[PDB]
């Protein structure tokens, strides 16, 4: 497990676990073999249910029900619905922060079962209910099996010396693949110094690359010389050559070859089977990045000068870590899927370190409140960790982190690295002063690493972990005409999609107005795109009525229309990135049904029925050319300028179809809740005159954006807040809004 | 290249008084490149064919540029007709309408039931005669 | 090898004597060869900047050592902002430097060239004593600017004279200096003070002094004077920010960050003349000033961006790194970096990095900034392969660990060459994200590198200051209402692939206000004077950059757009009357159509009229428009109308870019003998800068009349920007004289990045501009001239038949939208059947010619004429509008065509027309009378 654990990837992992567990299991000598239950577990949605569904006291979704009907096929699970609906706790035990310490005991057994069996029994039922801690339950059950720490070797930072010493031979190459935004040169680097032999670095390409190679191998052999050949992925055919010569040179011992690549599909296959893998990624969770790090600085660096540099380099590594592994939650977390790497890390212990030795001239013991925070905040927000940050709001999220985090207080005794992890838990700061007091406060971090530890909310992690899940569950289960069915789908799509949309009248009056200008150019943009997608699709449809011929527009669209790809043709508005034609296409029905009410409702009135109705921004193809329209009309109303404006929002122009993202609006106010969504219901776009005021403590600016994927920017809304709750804990937990 | 290999065999006048011009030996005689399937000649990564592109500058432009001087080269008694097949034929690309401008296009249909039956009915009494 | 030294052996006469002995000897090989070969590189290493220059180059100037005017064109390559050097009336000793827009260094100790007559050691004293003269006038200048720093109610006469004393870089050093010496001052001066507030009085100098010189600006004032003074408000401005900041921050002593952060400068003439009297200093990064002649250049209005750019771009240079801006594109990357590079004071080399870069070419380039300590800006670094990226890590690698070496002379490995390093080094790689024909960095890469997002340009800052300075009295309202109108432009218009509203957009629209200012103020001041309606000039210069390039639909977008913004003032068009008759005139010597505001043929001259006005302000050009909307005409129009108005003659270069490989198009350099050779532009450039046929004084317009894609244009964002410089990968540096204009003809932008599109103003040729009527009105002026005296003649009479049928809804127009109604094999383009109905009826005027010959009795009289031409008309528009359609679109065409002519047509109600032909007499024949039944022969069947 370990060894193969070394080059394979930190998801997969637990899968690897998993089938080492089936392989004890059948080694063991009594227990049953419990084969049903495992048929279940890796294969219980396969069942086919149509109309068995019932809730039993509304304790159970429509997934759960299906679930818990699913699971009954096992003869021990017969009693599942009575049980459940007759247990009073179950309740509880559902939204449990952690169910899977406790599961209650449901199933019927003639006789106890041993551990291992209550284990798989446990690992069904949260299958069945919980499947956001099927990894935490797998664990368990990976724990029962091989027994405790069992991989707990992946959590260790990676020994490089005595792996290449020893379990490498001179033969075999060292591959170490790297994910995008990860490089092992400087690992390698640093191992290479360490044992104070000589190395020779080349980088792969130039066609010079090859022959330097080629001479520094052959060097090599007869020296016990290290090579390494960076960014050995772009030579494929240079790489065979390479593993042919390779197989055949016995070389001298001590002797190592190190090959630095990417995780592409395009490296050879026997190289792979020919050397050692190991594959770098970000380590997962806080602690194992903790660890990381403080292995990586060198111990003489720490604890020289000021005893407060041990604390700084403390701080140093949470916010990285912080930082690092927010990531995950992309559209949660930060918004772009950035690259803070090693190179950050170092840059900001040089500055660190250059800025404490300046403060701090020799002396030691420097006042808390003496060393430069200022200076370092902005070094870290500004050029650092801020140098990668495009957009405003990732960069006020990292301001405010920095803000919290590097500060006096924090050499307080009372200052919380996290505000609340269990809503009373709150993560405190090791009161230490050498390096080994905070290495050993790190270590006995718990194990029960939640997302509410980043300051993002504590159901972030629903919909990742069951993925997760699902995942695991799917690459377990993988190790163990068209034209009739393309002609009802076309016929199906041209019913629901509805006849082509009148446009709107042009007069000498309403050819003025803003709002009719930007609602003229909408209808004609949609009918543009309905005639196109209709006749597209009538003409799909007689050419699967076989009377038409084949033309290299139509076969790239019946190609490309199988396969469940949205035609390019088609894509001609923004749209969430990779969905299949049904949902584009119900999407489109929802827009140009939205564009029919509109073309009513300016036949009904030229101006005066523009003004008061509302629009749904989620369908909708340009919606800042709405807000602009919008702000022209309320200027041209008056005398103002289109300057002298500023947008007020009053949730009840009238605008509909927007969502909350983890924010609860009482009046106007909000105030923070654990609600995935919070619809916002016909909300009022008032624009007043800008009074070049500073804003109150309690507003807040919330970014607007189209869909769920936070990649558009629509506009800003700045809200003010409820009584006892503070901004900053608005921005760390990413509230924004979403029109879709 | 094909082009330049072509001119370069049959057009060797690569004379320059008061201009470089292409000519052919034949003195007095036009010349005729029938260019045959002239769309199939792949678009690059970004939608644009080489010879087409060719074609409309030395057409429009009555001219090219040789690679060995720089220099321009005017056509002297040269003409191009081509010779193609439907876009939604697959394999087919369509051309770009700056090339169009200077070439008209005449469609050739299959022969009708009749006029197949008239044009090898010809053919088939002239072979029965044996 | 042999050939090389058979050519290079016979030239004048002391270019022979650089080491003769291989000239005796030749008139073996491989010793020949690299002999000469160290000699050229000795002679490099003795002077660093001739790794810039080219060997044949170099060696051409050692063999002129006597003539000196010669070698007056490598100093423009050699240095910065040298371009001329001043020598003594007897050729023998050098006084001074002067840049190329006439601005002179007076050396403090000439030196004579007899008194080193060696190129290279002359070469190094001329560079020295540049520099030592640089840092005395620098020295004086700060004497002097020290009353001014101690003085209130300053002098505006005596403040002018200091102004055009000295040299712009340094009295805009002079300035920051005494500003950075007295915040210092006041700060110190405070300490722990609880009220004492001192540097408002700092505070109020620069308010003083930037009111003298918002004075001076508003009067007329000499060229080079203009421009330091819109360089030291640039300055100014930014200094009166950062003390206002520093004020309601209130900052207590000097080792704050809040004054560390940022930019100070230290200066002490105590020390020894090794050039360190000035210690500019970022936030504890400490950086010395190179002296080096910069000439005069512009200056970036610091914003908040590019204060942060300053500060990444330091702290990479304290660790010795490099910075790698990213981001759109026209986010201030490329101007910023050489910004910061010339507020140091140093050498900055911009390259226009592209795939054709070779290991060699990166290396030797290396080598020369080794040499040099020169910094370098690689644009488009990502444009490289990624192999030759992976290649280049090791370089990069190299350089910094010399860097990294100097921190424990040094040589550092870059192409099996060990070369002299100095710390003044940079390497810097501007890139653009997520964009069309760019490869991504490895990871190696982009470890050794430091990035920053240049993304949002602070554009309103930008506007304020640049105008400000250029004597806009409500600079702040007319920012406050131009960039908020950019911003809702963006977004109100459609979207189309040649729309750019960037910071490039904002900047041309602001040189150009400031220039149709300045003409305003000639124009007021030929009939102080300072009520101008600024507003209107605003609107101005937006409709003469923002129209030429607004689709038909989007025009009025734009102009509600601004009547709300500006409510209450509007612009009309300048006459231009002494250009639109040359335009008349010369229209009329080419057959094309005229006309003015709502005539026929008056879009196209109003189209013909931005390009000009273009021309004027960009030095890109790019006509975007449907094929045959009258684009190659409008710059053939108007360059031969310049060529009278003004009398200045125009050649016009066109290259078709995807024709030929863009090997041919720009050059080549095979990596074995090193050797370059001009592609196509490249050799056209060189052709212009080197005027031997008077090129210079012609007005050359380079067009690229083909497609754009992001591959070549690429290889011009160097031209086509600031830079108007190209950059080969042999290193030659090509700069874009001011008389040349890089044109593009192109139908669409679709396959083309945003870069491109930022630069080369676009003029948009709608396909309504060139109308029907205008190309039919073309055709009979060609056919009533241009002899296909009698064969005029029967041309003359025969358009005088069928100009009835030409009518703009008469019958031809009819048939063609008729047409275009139908379905055709390949879609129909109007030019195209026009083409192919003027070239039938050509062919009806030469069978005329020929049945006139056939019969020279009884000549071939005007009502049979009439008669065959009018039937002709028909036969062509069937033919030419349907030749591409199926028989039965080809009867529905005959059908429309009869239902709507008077021409006589054959009296048969079945048989379509197109089965008819026009006979010579002109009678409706059937075809079916030409197809004659024969009989094959037994053989040769099939
Ligand atoms: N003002 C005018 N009066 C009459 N004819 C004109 C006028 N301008 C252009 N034309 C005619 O229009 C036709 C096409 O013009 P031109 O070649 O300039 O178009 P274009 O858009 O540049 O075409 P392409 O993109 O294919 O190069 C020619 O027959 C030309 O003579
Ligand atoms: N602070 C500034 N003040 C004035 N003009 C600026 C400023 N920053 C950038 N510009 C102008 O904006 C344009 C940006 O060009 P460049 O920096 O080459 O673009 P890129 O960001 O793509 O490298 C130039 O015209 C430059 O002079
Ligand atoms: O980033 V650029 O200077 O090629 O527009």
């Amino acid at each position: 497990f370990n060894r193969v654990a070394r080059g394979m990837l930190h998801q997969d992992h637990i899968t690897f676990a998993m089938l080492l567990a089936r392989i004890k299991l059948k080694g063991t000598v009594g227990e049953p073999t419990y084969d049903a239950e495992f048929q279940h577990f890796l294969r219980g949605n396969e069942i086919v249910l149509s109309a068995g569904s019932t809730p039993r006291i509304q304790g159970l979704t429509v997934e759960q029900a299906e679930a818990v009907v699913r699971l009954s096929c096992l003869p021990a699970f017969k009693d599942l619905i009575a049980k459940v609906q007759a247990d009073e706790q179950f309740g509880i035990w559902l939204d449990s922060s952690s169910p899977e310490q406790t599961v209650p005991y449901l199933w019927s057994e003639e006789t106890p079962a041993t551990p291992i069996g209550q284990a798989i029994h446990r690992l069904l039922l949260i299958q069945a209910f919980r499947p956001d801690r099927l990894l935490a339950m797998a664990h368990m059950f990976v724990s029962t099996n091989l027994g405790e720490s069992f991989m707990s070797i992946m959590e260790q930072p990676l020994d490089l010396t005595h792996i290449v010493g020893t379990e490498v031979k001179p033969n075999t190459p060292v591959l170490m693949c790297s994910v995008p935004g990860y490089d092992a040169s400087g690992h390698v680097e640093d191992l290479a110094a360490e044992q104070n032999t000589q190395i020779t670095s080349i980088a792969i390409g130039s066609a010079e690359g090859f022959n330097q190679a080629d001479k520094a191998i052959n060097t090599a052999v007869k020296s016990g010389r290290w090579v390494m050949l960076k960014n050995v992925h772009l030579a494929p055919g240079w790489l065979m050559q390479l593993e042919k010569k390779l197989h055949s040179l016995q070389p001298h011992a001590c002797f190592r070859l190190f090959l630095t690549m990417e995780i592409n599909p395009k490296v050879p296959v026997n190289l792979l089977r020919a050397g050692r893998i190991f594959v770098f990624e970000p380590p997962p969770g806080v602690k194992a990045n903790m660890l990381r790090t403080f292995s990586s600085i060198p111990v003489s660096r720490i604890c020289k000068s000021p005893n407060e540099r041990a604390r700084l380099y403390f701080l140093l590594a949470w916010f990285h870590a912080i930082i690092q592994e927010r990531l995950r939650y992309a559209p949660l977390g930060w918004s772009k899927k950035y690259e803070f790497g090693e190179s950050d890390l170092r840059s900001a212990c040089d500055t660190v370190d250059t800025w404490l030795d300046d403060t701090a001239k020799g002396r030691q013991n420097i006042s808390p409140d003496k060393i430069p925070w200022s200076a370092l905040k902005t070094l870290m927000a500004q050029s650092i960790y801020g140098g990668r940050v495009d957009n405003e709001f990732d960069q006020r999220l990292l301001n405010t982190f920095l803000e919290r985090l590097f500060t006096t207080r924090s050499f307080d005794s009372e200052f919380k690295l996290a505000c609340k992890v269990d809503g009373h838990k709150d993560i405190q700061m090791p009161d230490g002063i050498r390096r080994e007091e905070f290495v050993q406060w790190v270590e006995l971090l718990p194990d029960t690493q939640t997302p509410s530890w980043l300051g993002l909310p504590n159901n972030a992690e629903r919909v990742l972990l069951t993925t997760q899940g699902v995942d695991m569950i799917s690459k377990m289960l993988k190790m163990q005409a068209w034209m009739r069915t393309l002609h009802t789908t076309a016929s199906n799509w041209l019913h629901l999609i509805p006849q082509t949309l009148s446009h709107l009248k042009r007069t000498v009056e309403n050819i003025k107005d803003p709002l009719f200008r930007f609602f003229e150019r909408e209808v004609k943009m949609g009918a543009k795109l309905l005639q196109d997608v209709r006749q597209d699709l009538a003409d799909v449809v007689q050419v699967c009525e076989g009377k038409k011929k084949q033309t290299n527009y139509l076969r790239t669209l019946i190609n490309e229309l199988v396969k469940g790809i949205l035609p390019r043709s088609w894509s001609h508005y923004t749209v969430p990135a990779g969905m299949t034609v049904i949902q584009w296409v119900s999407d489109f029905s929802e827009r140009i049904k939205q564009l029919q009410n509109i073309s009513l409702a300016a036949a009904s009135g030229g101006a005066k029925e523009l003004k008061n109705i509302h629009v749904c921004l989620g369908g909708l193809f340009v919606p800042e050319a709405y807000i602009t329209a919008t702000r022209q009309y309320v200027a041209q109303a008056n005398s103002w300028s289109l300057e002298e404006l500023c947008l007020e929002v009053n949730v009840t122009f009238g605008v509909t179809g927007l969502k909350l993202q983890g924010a609860t609006c009482n009046n106007n106010k909000l105030s923070l809740s654990n609600a995935i969504s919070t619809a916002l219901p016909l909300t009022q776009l008032r624009w007043v005159k800008q009074t070049n005021t500073e804003k109150k403590a309690s507003v807040v600016t919330l970014p607007v954006y189209l869909n769920f994927t936070r990649a558009d920017l629509i506009f800003t809304v700045d809200f003010e807040i409820a009584t006892k709750e503070d901004p900053r804990s608005f921005y760390e937990r990413g509230v924004a809004v979403l029109c879709t | 290249e094909l082009l330049l290999k072509t001119f370069d065999h049959y057009c060797e006048y690569r004379r320059t008084p008061n201009g470089v011009v292409l000519a052919p030996v034949q003195l007095g005689k036009w010349l005729v490149l029938f260019c045959d399937e002239i769309n199939l000649p792949d678009m690059d990564k970004y939608g644009t064919q080489r010879v087409i592109s060719f074609i409309r500058q030395m057409v429009e432009h009555g001219g090219f540029y040789r690679t060995s001087d720089q220099t321009w080269v005017k056509l002297e008694r040269i003409q191009f007709v081509g010779a193609c097949n439907p876009p939604t034929d697959p394999g087919r690309k369509p051309l770009s309408h700056r090339f169009l401008r200077h070439v008209p296009v005449v469609y050739v249909d299959y022969p009708g039931p009749a006029s197949l039956t008239q044009i090898y009915g010809t053919f088939n009494r002239a072979m029965l005669r044996l | 090898r042999w050939v090389y030294l058979e050519g290079i052996f016979t030239g004048s006469a002391d270019i022979k004597h650089l080491l003769p002995v291989e000239t005796q000897r030749f008139q073996l090989l491989g010793k020949i060869q690299k002999a000469l070969g160290e000699y050229l590189e000795r002679e490099r290493s003795s002077f660093p900047r001739f790794y810039f220059v080219g060997d044949e180059d170099l060696l051409e100037i050692i063999g002129n050592s006597k003539n000196v005017a010669k070698l007056q064109k490598h100093f423009k390559k050699m240095f910065a902002g040298v371009s001329s050097i001043i020598l003594n009336e007897d050729n023998s000793v050098v006084l001074g430097i002067s840049s190329r827009e006439g601005e002179e260094v007076m050396f403090k100790t000439p030196v004579s060239i007899t008194e080193h007559p060696k190129i290279n050691e002359w070469l190094t004293l001329v560079e020295k004593e540049m520099r030592v003269t640089l840092a005395k006038l620098l020295a004086e200048s700060v004497t002097e600017v020290e009353i001014f720093g101690k003085a209130t109610s300053i002098d505006p006469n005596t403040y002018i004279t200091w102004i055009d004393k000295y040299q712009a870089q340094l009295v805009v050093l002079s300035a920051q200096i005494a500003w950075s010496e007295n915040v210092e001052t006041a700060l110190s001066s405070m300490g722990g003070g609880g009220d004492a507030a001192p540097l408002h009085s700092v505070l109020s100098n620069v308010e003083v002094t930037l009111n003298v010189l918002a004075d001076s600006v508003l009067m007329e004032q000499p060229p080079l004077r203009r421009r330091k003074l819109e360089h030291l408000i640039t300055e100014l401005v930014h200094q009166r920010d950062v003390t206002r900041s520093l004020i309601k921050s209130k900052i207590d002593n000097a080792k704050s960050f809040e004054w560390l952060s940022q930019m100070r400068f230290y200066f002490d003439p105590k020390q020894t003349d090794v050039l360190q009297q000035l210690s500019i200093q970022m936030a504890n990064a400490k950086f010395n000033y190179g002296f080096e002649y910069l000439g005069v250049q512009d200056k970036l209005v610091q914003t908040p961006l590019t204060d942060r750019c300053y500060l990444t771009m330091t702290q990479a240079l304290e660790a010795r790194l490099g910075g790698s801006p990213f981001g759109p594109a026209g986010t201030g990357k490329t101007e910023s970096v050489k910004a910061l590079g010339h507020q140091l004071g140093r050498f900055v080399l911009v390259f226009n990095c592209d795939e054709t870069f070779d290991f060699q070419a990166m290396g030797r380039i290396f080598v020369g900034l080794c040499q040099v300590g020169a910094w370098g800006c690689f644009d488009e670094f990502n444009r490289l392969e990624e192999r030759m990226l992976s290649a280049v890590s090791q370089q990069v690698q190299c350089i910094q660990e010399a860097l990294r070496e100097h921190s424990n002379p040094i040589t550092c490995e870059l192409l099996n060459k060990q070369v002299k390093v100095s710390p003044d080094m940079a390497i810097f790689i501007t890139m653009n994200p997520g964009y069309a024909g760019r490869s991504n960095l490895p990871d190696n890469l982009k470890k050794l590198f430091r990035s920053l997002a240049m993304t949002k340009p602070d554009r309103q800052l930008i506007a304020q200051v640049m105008l400000y300075s250029q004597g806009f009295r409500t600079a702040e309202v007319l920012a406050n209402k131009i960039v908020p109108f950019f911003k809702l432009c963006d977004e109100q218009l459609s979207s189309q692939s040649h729309y750019d509203f960037g910071l490039r957009a904002l900047k041309s629209v602001l040189v150009s206000a400031g220039n149709v200012k300045r003409e305003r103020i000639q124009k007021i001041k030929r009939e102080i004077a300072e009520n101008l309606p600024e507003q209107e000039i605003l609107i101005q210069s937006v409709c003469e950059t923002m129209v030429p390039k607004l689709v038909a639909e989007d025009i009025p977008l734009l102009f509600s757009l601004l009547s709300d913004v500006f409510p209450g003032v509007q612009y009309h068009r300048g006459e231009m009357t002494a250009l639109r008759e040359e335009l008349k005139k010369v229209c009329q010597e080419m057959y094309l159509t005229y006309g003015d505001g709502e005539e026929v043929g008056g879009m196209w001259v109003e189209k013909v009229l931005q390009l000009y006005q273009i021309t004027q302000i960009n030095h890109g050009l790019m006509m975007v428009g449907p094929s045959g909307s009258g684009k190659s005409m409008a710059w053939r129009v108007l360059l031969k109308a310049l060529e009278r108005l003004e009398g200045v003659e125009g050649v016009a270069h066109i290259i078709d870019p995807k024709a030929i490989s863009k090997d041919h198009l720009y050059g080549t350099l095979d990596p074995n003998t090193r050797e370059w050779t001009d592609g196509l532009f490249t050799h056209v450039l060189r052709k212009i800068i080197d005027s031997v046929r008077g090129e210079l004084q012609k007005r050359q317009w380079i067009v690229f009349d083909g497609d754009v894609d992001p591959e070549w244009v690429e290889n011009l964002n160097s031209v086509l920007d600031d830079n108007k410089l190209l950059t080969l990968p042999n290193g030659e540096r090509l700069s874009l004289p001011p008389n040349v204009r890089i044109m593009f003809e192109v139908q669409d932008l679709k396959y083309a990045t945003l870069a491109t599109v930022s630069r080369c103003g676009m003029v948009w040729f709608s396909e309504d501009v060139l109308s029907t009527d205008m190309i039919f009105n073309n055709f009979l002026a060609r056919l009533r001239s241009i002899p296909l005296s009698p064969m005029l003649q029967i041309q003359r009479d025969a358009a005088t038949i069928m100009q009835p049928y030409f009518t703009s809804n008469g019958l031809v127009t009819k048939a063609l939208e008729h047409a275009f109604q139908l379905e055709h094999i390949m879609d129909l383009t109007r030019l195209r059947c026009l083409g192919s109905l003027f070239s039938m009826l050509h062919q009806a005027c030469r069978n005329v010619a020929q049945y006139n010959a056939n019969h020279p009795d009884f000549p071939m009289q005007i009502e049979q004429l009439e008669r065959y031409i009018q039937r002709y008309l028909v036969y062509a528009i069937l033919w030419s509008l349907s030749g591409d359609s199926r028989l039965k679109m080809r009867a529905e065409l005959g059908e429309y065509i009869r239902r709507i002519t008077t021409v006589p047509l054959p009296t048969a109600p079945n048989i379509p027309i197109i089965d008819y032909e026009v006979s010579i007499s002109g009678e409706w024949s059937p075809w079916q009378a030409k197809v004659p039944q024969i009989e094959v022969e037994t053989h040769k069947v099939a």
